[PDB]
């Protein structure tokens, strides 16, 4: 399967656009967190089917599919937020009916920190002019490089991760820029993964505290995806 | 459940 | 400043190996944390000297310098560990005389897990056969990437340019150079994760009074020196 | 002090 055809499969695995069905209106600490947990829960469902459409994912042992997803879900959600927010400086496009500002994150303690991380990383991808196909490979890579018969699944994973890496290199090569510039671009995109992982670790620590306080309705899927981490 | 969604369609 | 000059400059900037002795008796929860905290404290001092030698670092504002170091210190220490442990499967060479097996990590509640990440990541670098010059560039990239703001981006590209230059001098095909560059950088996320877990663990050991946390070490732990 | 090492040395 050529790099271009692998990227096409990622395009076809893209989850549908999600809305929380909230009539437009100002945000409060309650409505905001409730809207975020509600959105994360909906997205997690689509994320699982997304992962299964990635060639070879379903061939990994069940132990690996679960551990990869439990490990990377938050980062994958945030990478989606960044691609969606790219054409809208200053805003975090969590969803069409869930658009927030930096000042909106002030009502909730500890979240302004997280919004700033997300906005900064988004601003970075924006100046690099992240392309849709790059976004697709990077997101797949986050899933396949997150965690870590018995040894068989292992090679399957390395093979799959290498295949998506190969696809990202291909995408960059098609931009038709200098070879040296292709290298600088690949390194610049990958170095941002560290920042997504960081915002992710902070985002989950904050959600965890919210849960322990029972201040937010933590739906079933979101709840277990969360506890798996704590575990 | 993560597992039931990974095993059904 | 050419890539080679950058690399040569980082080579010279390498910190001397910190000499810390392994406790006489077999580790106890307390003596292990004592050794790890003292080591980190001594290494942090050399890390700052090292950082000041990275081309252009001092030209950034004091505030950016402080925030880069507060944010990446543990990651940097850990990258050094992995490099030092690369030719020693199964072992973690925290220092010349502080060689730990994964087993000893049992006397400390919750550290075995961290030792696992570290050994795992080390294995990947070993498998990729990480080279000295690559290592130098990567460690510096870790510091410059834990993000004047414009000068920082240029400094980061310069070191990246250097890393690319090193990989090309290996002579592998152009397509394989891109692939190796990706394989090496994809591991930074892992180092960052292990750092997060290591700092969270250190904080807990401090709160549980399992070990005292030094002035410098504590400032770096809290990470809000500027307030 | 982080700031000290950075500027005093
Ligand atoms: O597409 C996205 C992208 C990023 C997200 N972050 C959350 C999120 C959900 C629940 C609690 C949180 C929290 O307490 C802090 C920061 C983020 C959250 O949902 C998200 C959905
Ligand atoms: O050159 C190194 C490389 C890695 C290190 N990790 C520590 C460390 C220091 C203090 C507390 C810890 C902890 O609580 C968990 C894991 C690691 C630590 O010191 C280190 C020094």
């Amino acid at each position: 399967l050529s790099p271009e055809q692998l990227v096409l499969t990622l395009l076809e695995a893209e989850p549908p656009h999600v809305l929380i069905s909230r009539p437009s209106a100002p945000f409060t600490e309650a409505s905001m967190m409730m809207s975020l947990t509600k959105l994360a829960d909906k997205e997690l469902v689509h994320m699982i089917s997304w992962a299964k459409k990635i060639p070879g994912f379903v061939e990994l042992s069940l132990f690996d599919q679960v551990r990869l997803l439990e490990s990377c879900w938050m980062e994958v959600l945030m990478m989606g937020l960044m691609w969606r927010s790219i054409d809208h400086p200053g805003k975090l496009i969590f969803a069409p009916d869930l658009v927030l500002d930096r000042d909106e994150g002030k009502c909730v303690e500890g979240i302004l920190e997280i919004f700033d991380m997300l906005l900064a990383t988004t601003s970075r991808f924006r100046e690099l002019k992240l392309q849709h196909k790059e976004y697709l490979c990077v997101k797949a890579m986050i899933l396949l490089n997150s965690s870590m018969q018995d040894a068989d699944s292992s090679r399957k994973l390395a093979h799959l991760l290498n295949a998506v890496t190969d696809a990202l290199v291909w995408v960059i090569a098609k931009s038709g820029i200098s070879s040296q510039q292709q290298s600088m671009r690949l390194a610049n995109l990958l170095m941002l993964l560290s920042h997504v992982r960081h915002a992710s670790n902070k985002g989950m620590e904050h959600l965890l505290n919210m849960k322990c306080k029972n201040v937010v309705p933590v739906y079933d899927l979101l709840l277990e995806m969360l506890n798996a981490h704590v575990l | 459940k993560l597992v039931q969604l990974l095993t059904t369609t």
